[PDB]
């Protein structure tokens, strides 16, 4: 019908207009690389990792925020996507805390696995790092700012999701401090869901913290009984006993988010 | 967010006792099945593994995502409420 | 018909004939220079004519866009989508060396809001949220009383000089920052928002501001409207060279003898204006060492490249630098090419709004390896470390403050090579 | 009248209160046209 | 002061008697206005700014109250004050010394500026006297750059500025006096020091170079 046709480093595809860039990659099977964009979350477009070049083009595209149009041939593989990429993570990883072994996101970290996908193999850095004063917004989630890449998710999370505004970004330059700069708490009903949303270890569970580790951890489907609704959840289990519960994939259910209660 | 683990299918089974073992606290277990898990392509390839051996079998569908329609000018609305709070 | 000899800039040929404030700045002496005058009959004219006349005009992004405003202006002049169409005039002049506007806005306030409803009537807007500076205090209230003395005259506001236009004008005193100086970083500022530079699609024109269509130019850009509109925007587009038509209220300061911001005949080799309108530079041509041509992002330029180029958009462009809002610095060889532009990009960190990673994470790192480079502590490798992240910034930041940053560092790099090379020879040498 | 050279008439500059500009700006509520309508009063109701 | 978390002090807290007088209700219903119903978070700015004109700095009773009084939630008060510069969270000493200090002020010599009120009053950059007259931060451009090294003092900024206009500057200032803000050598406004060159000529008349009709 109206569908726009384009192109996606070669092989052409048909797209609803309107659509972004990011969502006309994965029409294929393409999940360009993203630290600030959730599907279901906003549109942040801050993390820059989602910079792909366009066919002819003279600066590389933000795929989250670009719509698409006749033409546009998604150059994925390009070199300059590639660089674009390799740039712009390492600006990420420049003043990441080297606290990968005591950090919990360890194994299921998505700045480790892109560094590995997309990323160099070796540091340029020569100077100090930051360090940002950590927080504490309740006994169930753990605050670690340091460990913050400022993607932005939690405030957007807290704004819609939780329809709570206690979560922002104060500061300025490089001291982008996310949090609440008023000493506050964070028990809405589903706070405790800012944990998975949470790209890297600056927010981890408290109860869960320093308990296990993912690769470890066998993973079964269940539901939750804690409520009527009856949510979809994929329990951990290791060595035979439970450790931490994740919300399931389940867009008529729960979609990706669990009460605190059932977390 | 990765999602290159949402495109096969696997082949568990049902969990068994694990039991505690009395000496230095493991988890002796007498299900020799239990830590086996195969990889499929598609589905039907998948249970026609399934019945060949004979195994007790049943299925869940792929939980596709549905289409999100994603948008960046929302954020900043002039009637409606998805005009968002922080960014 | 080609003036090769641009220069000496006339008093009519200076829109601004009370940029100094010398005569009267207030609106008695305004209708003395020639504003607020047939105004009337240029909103009756229709939008076209405006956009006719700055087609002709050629008068081009003076804000740093460098980009024809002829076009920019009549981007979004479409039929009312029953949201109200609005202005916003940039007025933050954040940059180390922007102060036209500054004086504008202190003593040419009125031909500014009047361009604002000239302007209003091509673009089809009903009010304009002109973003004054916060630290522009005295001035802000010199055009709100600029603001006072229009309004109640019928000339702005309901029936906006007359011609059956509701057009306003309202005034948001910031409270400090140079990223609300870029207009999608500025949007949010009045939007009841922290600076952050708004991601473009969805673009300023189709929607502005609290979800509206809104316009947003630089002081002058609007101001020179209805003098290019009133005389004729030809005989403005007379002055400087093709897409370089016009003139620029040079802003002449650093190792020059009378710094001053001088409205000048526009695409002028340099050597002219320090010497005939700044009474020449600190201890002369041999004396200066180099050279911010237009602004603290344009990248400096030094004697060997400056002896000879006009002050232009193109020729600058071609000088691997830009125009930009004409804000030359003068700086000698006793002051250190490092250490100026270590203050420079100290301020530009202490500037970044953090939105994007490259300008939040790399201008800090930028700020540190250079605060290295003053003394000299690092290795001749080090420089090309230094190129490889400015390329890494360039462009691939959400707004062009992170750019803004590159150029001016990626021309420190590429002129004073040599000199960085010896004082870090000199760092490991008294240091050994 | 008669063109100047060395004279600065913006001495207003010098002599504005603490509240001069909300002073204005408390006071030219009289030329204001209806603000426009959101079909509601703000974006949480 | 470069700490953008609150600590909940005995004198800056939630506290705190924070209000306005009966003026300001008219100054903020006249933010509220100047923009369009349905959006008016716009007015956390100015509203923000009255009470920076009235209490002198921004305690975290002022911007709680902002919150209410702005139908909006109490965090976008909080980034719109930590974000922008003189939004001062802290108390500051009566007159606030805004010294410009960015390149082209610095490459006519700031620091001469700078050492000048340093040694003089005799406190540190960002301190306050200890009975709060003065507060020295070494702040970027304001607008000014073409001058001298600039001061921005409270609101009223000097410009055209040197090591020893400053010294007379704050002679008379912790007198009590407020010297003449703008540039504080013989020029004017933006005119060249040896003399004027342009604006010589007596502008034009009412209305020039008429299109037909126009
Ligand atoms: C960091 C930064 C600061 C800027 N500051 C200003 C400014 O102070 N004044 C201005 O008019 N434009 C400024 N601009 C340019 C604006 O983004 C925009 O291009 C300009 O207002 C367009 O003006 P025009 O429509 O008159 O050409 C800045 C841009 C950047 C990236
Ligand atoms: S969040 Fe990721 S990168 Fe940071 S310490 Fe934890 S595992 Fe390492
Ligand atoms: S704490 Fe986590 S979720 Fe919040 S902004 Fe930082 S990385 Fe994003
Ligand atoms: S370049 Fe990025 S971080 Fe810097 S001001 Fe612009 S949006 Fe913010
Ligand atoms: S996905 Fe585009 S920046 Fe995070
Ligand atoms: S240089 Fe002093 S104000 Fe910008
Ligand atoms: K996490």
């Amino acid at each position: 019908s109206n569908l726009i046709e384009v192109f996606v480093d070669g092989q052409s595809v048909m797209v609803e207009p309107g659509t972004t860039v990011l969502q006309a990659c994965e029409k294929v099977g393409m999940q360009i690389p993203r630290f600030c964009y959730h599907e279901r979350l906003s549109v942040a477009g801050n993390c820059r990792m989602c910079l792909v070049e366009i066919e002819k083009a003279p600066k590389v595209v933000a795929a989250c925020a670009m719509p698409v149009m006749k033409g546009w041939n998604i150059l994925t593989n390009s070199e300059k996507s590639k660089k674009a990429r390799e740039g712009v993570m390492e600006f990420l990883l420049a003043n990441h805390p080297l606290d990968c072994p005591i950090c919990d996101q360890g194994g299921e970290c998505d700045l480790q696995d892109q560094s590995m996908m997309f990323g160099s193999d070796r540091s340029r850095f020569l100077e100090g790092k930051r360090a940002v004063e950590d927080k504490n917004i309740g006994p169930l989630v753990k605050t670690i700012m340091t460990r913050c890449i400022q993607c932005t998710r939690c405030i957007r999370f807290a704004s819609e999701i939780a329809g709570v505004d206690d979560l922002g970004t104060t500061g300025r330059g490089n001291d982008m401090q996310v949090g609440t700069y008023i000493e506050k708490m964070f028990m809405s009903e589903l706070s405790g869901n800012i944990i998975d949303i949470c790209p890297v270890g600056a927010l981890t569970s408290k109860p869960y913290a320093f308990t296990a580790r993912p690769w470890e951890t066998r993973k079964t489907e269940s539901i939750d009984v804690m409520d009527a609704v009856g949510s979809n959840i994929v329990v951990s289990t290791r060595t035979g006993e439970v450790m931490r519960i994740l919300p399931r994939m389940h867009e008529d259910i729960n979609e990706e988010w669990i009460s605190d209660k059932t977390r | 967010s990765g999602v290159n683990n949402t495109k096969k299918w696997k082949m568990e089974f049902d969990t068994r006792e694990r039991w505690e073992n009395p000496l230095m606290g493991w988890s002796s277990t007498a299900d020799p099945l239990s830590n086996l898990v195969l990889t499929f392509s598609t589905k039907e390839d998948a249970v026609a593994f399934a019945e060949k051996n004979g195994w007790s079998f049943d299925v869940e569908e792929r939980k596709v995502p549905k289409p999100k329609s994603k948008s960046y000018g929302a954020n900043f609305s002039w009637n409606k409420r998805t005009r968002v709070s922080t960014k | 018909p080609k003036k090769t000899s641009f220069g000496s800039l006339k008093d009519e040929d200076r829109i601004f004939t009370n940029l100094y404030g010398r005569h009267d700045w207030r609106l008695k002496g305004a209708q003395s220079r020639g504003d607020w005058y047939k105004t009337k009959e240029i909103l009756l004219k229709g939008p076209d004519w405006i956009l006719g006349e700055v087609k002709t005009s050629g008068l081009r992004g003076r804000g740093g866009a460098g980009f024809p405003t002829g076009l920019k202006w009549s981007f979004m002049n479409k039929p009312s989508d029953g949201r109200p169409k609005y202005l916003v005039v940039n007025a933050d002049e954040g940059e180390p060396g922007t102060c036209k506007d500054r004086e504008i806005i202190r003593h040419d306030p009125h031909k500014l809001v009047e361009g604002c409803l000239v302007g209003g009537r091509a673009m089809g807007a009903r009010a304009a949220y002109i973003y004054i500076r916060g630290e522009f205090y005295n001035e802000a209230s010199n055009l709100q009383v600029a603001i006072r003395e229009a309004y109640e005259a019928g000339l702005i506001g309901k029936n906006a000089c007359g011609s059956g236009y509701d057009f306003d004008v309202f005034v948001v005193r910031g409270a400090g920052a140079y990223i609300c100086g870029e207009e999608t970083a500025l949007i949010e500022s009045i939007e009841g928002k922290q600076g952050k530079p708004r991601l473009k699609p969805p673009f300023p024109a189709d929607v502005g501001v609290f979800g509206c269509p809104t316009t947003v130019a630089n002081v002058e850009t609007v101001a020179v409207s209805p003098t290019i509109c009133r005389r004729g925007g030809a005989w403005f587009a007379s002055f400087g060279r093709e897409r370089n038509s016009g003139t620029k209220l040079f802003n002449i300061s650093g190792h020059v003898n009378h710094p001053c911001t001088v409205e000048e005949e526009m695409s002028v080799p340099l050597k002219e204006l320090i010497e005939k309108h700044a009474g020449g530079v600190i201890g002369g041509w041999d004396n200066l060492l180099a050279v911010i041509p237009g602004g603290s992002s344009t990248p400096l330029i030094p004697k060997s490249v400056c002896e000879t180029v006009l002050m232009d958009f193109d020729a600058l462009v071609q000088a691997q630098t830009g125009l930009g809002t004409a804000a030359v610095i003068v700086m000698d060889r006793s002051t250190d090419i490092v250490k100026a532009i270590a203050r420079l990009i100290e301020f530009y960190k202490h500037e970044s709004c953090g939105q994007c990673t490259p300008c939040r994470e790399g201008v800090d790192w930028m700020n540190k390896v250079m605060a290295r480079f003053v003394k000299g502590d690092a290795r001749p490798a080090e420089i090309d470390s230094l190129w490889e992240i400015s390329k890494q910034i360039e462009g691939h930041t959400i707004c062009a403050l992170g750019d803004g940053a590159a150029w001016p560092v990626q021309g420190l790099i590429r002129h004073f090579r040599p000199e960085l090379e010896e004082r870090m020879q000199q760092f490991a040498l008294q240091h050994q | 009248e008669p063109f100047d050279n060395s004279t600065y008439r913006n001495l207003q500059h010098h002599e504005y209160s603490t509240y001069t500009f909300l002073d204005l700006n408390v006071e030219l509520s009289k030329f204001r046209m209806p603000q426009p309508s959101s079909g509601r009063q703000s974006p949480r109701h | 002061g470069a700490l953008f978390v609150h600590r909940d002090t005995p004198e800056n807290n939630p506290d705190t008697p924070f209000d306005f007088t009966p003026e300001n209700y008219k100054r903020i219903e006249a933010i509220v206005k100047n923009y369009p119903e349905g959006h008016k978070a716009a007015a956390v700015l100015p509203v923000l700014d009255l009470a920076q004109r009235q209490n002198g700095w921004l305690p975290i009773s002022a911007m709680n109250k902002v919150a209410e009084i702005l139908q909006v939630p109490p965090m976008r008060v909080y980034e719109v004050a930590t974000f922008y510069t003189m939004y001062n969270r802290k108390p500051v000493g009566k007159y606030h010394i805004q010294v410009c200090t960015t390149t082209p002020c610095m490459l006519r010599n700031s620091d001469s500026i700078l050492e000048a009120i340093q040694k003089k009053l005799g406190i540190k950059v960002g301190e306050t006297t200890p009975d709060k007259l003065f507060t020295l931060i070494e702040v970027e451009c304001l607008g000014a750059c073409v001058n001298a090294p600039m001061v921005q003092i409270n609101d009223n900024y000097y410009e055209d500025l040197t090591p020893k206009d400053i010294e007379e500057i704050i002679d008379e200032l912790k007198a009590g006096k407020i010297p003449k803000p703008g540039p504080r050598s013989g020029r004017f406004s933006c005119e060249p020091a040896g003399g004027l060159t342009s604006l010589t000529e007596p502008p034009k008349g009412p209305g020039f170079g008429v299109q037909a009709g126009l």
